[PDB]
């Protein structure tokens, strides 16, 4: 029994069964998602609820953020995805902004630190602009650059009272980089029928693979791209037939199914041509998150903060993610595999277990 | 996330 | 690969 590891298995199963719900809302557009992000963000949100609303999230997430001996095994969690022995990098922060005037539950500052490791960074939301840039500015400098704009105007006012963010970022170089020369226009084909030409790389070399068929039939490929740290990789699926729409795997997507691709692969020569992409999506929680039942939290007269504060009533305003990804050739007879049709890709810290990334490209 | 009163 | 959240 290995309790980082134990933690990362359910926070990649939540997190996999929100993706679920945002794939189905948005069937055919583009969409970039992080499991751990919003396992990472309910965390948070576990410790500043109390009564029913806590209940909710702690019953979808299958787990309480306060059991005795959370603290080390999540320590140790971040320890294990931030180490150097990965080679590739990967960075993640929890941060609270709240109202400086608020009066707080006596011992939620440091029990806070204690679990996420972060110091509480008090705001004064009545100098909304103030306050929105020092959000974003946080995010920006934590996210490298990436993610400079994470709250829109409008997204917080003089009636916010707190904010919690993940900052997750990940870097990483392929074990065997795509021969920029093997680059060039390929047509990829939508699922609304239509036809567009991108840029897809080549490469031919022994990868691992494994061949899963959906419970009504239909096969579908599952690649592994490893990092060259060899404790991080990127899945690729998508259905052999071309009829076969992407819809058909997310419906069955779960973080147990995506270790039993793992288990079951086997290294074979294949050629394989990935179009490179570079996405950027936002995605909203709210109906995600009342789905998997957590309503009371989003409610006005339902909402229950007072594990935060007693001073007044809160509510969930708002709850969004902001996702970037690129993916190129380099970073910082076999048989063939084209994706060129919409596919799904995963990428996971495999000694953990842990799902970073997911998502579904429907058009390059 | 963004929490409100 | 670069990715952030
Ligand atoms: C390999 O994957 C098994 C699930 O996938 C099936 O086998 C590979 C493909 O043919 C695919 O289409 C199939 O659906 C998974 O099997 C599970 O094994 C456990 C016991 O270890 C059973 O309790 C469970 O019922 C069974 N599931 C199914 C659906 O048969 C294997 O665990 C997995 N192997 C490894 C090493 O991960
Ligand atoms: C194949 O998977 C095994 C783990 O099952 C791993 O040791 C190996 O590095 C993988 N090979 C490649 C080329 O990804």
């Amino acid at each position: 029994h290995h309790p980082p590891s134990y933690v990362a298995h359910l926070a990649s199963d939540f997190g996999v069964r929100v993706f679920q719900q945002v794939a189905q809302a948005s069937k055919d557009r583009n969409v970039v998602f992080s499991p751990y992000g919003v396992a990472s963000v309910l965390a948070m949100l576990q410790l500043t609820t109390g009564g029913e609303t806590q209940q909710q999230i702690q019953a979808a997430m299958g787990f309480k953020i306060d059991d005795k001996g959370m603290a080390p095994a999540l320590r140790h969690l971040y320890k294990e995805l931030m180490g150097p022995w990965n080679k590739d990098e990967i960075s993640t922060t929890d941060a609270i902004f709240v109202q400086r005037d608020l009066k707080l539950v006596q011992g939620f500052m440091p029990h806070f630190f204690r679990l996420f490791r972060s110091t509480v960074k008090q705001v004064d939301f009545s100098e909304v602009e103030r306050a929105r840039f020092i959000i974003n500015d946080w995010v920006k400098t934590h996210t490298k650059g990436m993610i400079s704009n994470l709250l829109g105007k409008g997204a917080v006012d003089q009636l916010t009272r707190l904010v919690l963010v993940n900052a997750l970022y990940f870097n990483g170089q392929w074990k065997t980089p795509f021969p920029d020369s093997s680059t060039h226009r390929r047509l990829f084909h939508k699922s609304d029928g239509s036809t567009v030409s991108v840029p897809m790389m080549a490469q031919t070399n022994k990868f691992n693979y494994t061949e899963f068929t959906t419970p009504d039939g239909h096969y579908y490929d599952i690649l592994e791209l490893p990092y060259h740290g060899d404790t991080l990789s990127m899945f690729i699926a998508a259905p052999y037939e071309k009829e076969v729409p992407l819809s058909a795997l997310t419906n069955i997507l779960s973080a147990q199914l995506i270790s039993h691709w793992k288990g079951n692969m086997t290294r074979l020569p294949r050629l394989l041509v990935l179009p490179k992409f570079s996405l950027e999506t936002e995605v909203d929680l709210r109906k995600p998150l009342e789905n998997l039942g957590m309503t009371d939290m989003f409610r006005q007269f339902q909402a229950d903060f007072t594990s935060l504060s007693d001073q007044e009533p809160l509510h969930v305003a708002q709850a969004l993610q902001k996702v970037k990804i690129e993916v190129n050739e380099s970073g910082t007879a076999p048989e063939e595999i084209i994706m060129d049709r919409p596919f799904l890709f995963v990428v996971r810290h495999n000694p953990t277990g842990t799902v970073l990334f997911m998502g579904q490209v429907m058009e390059p | 996330t963004v929490a409100s009163s």
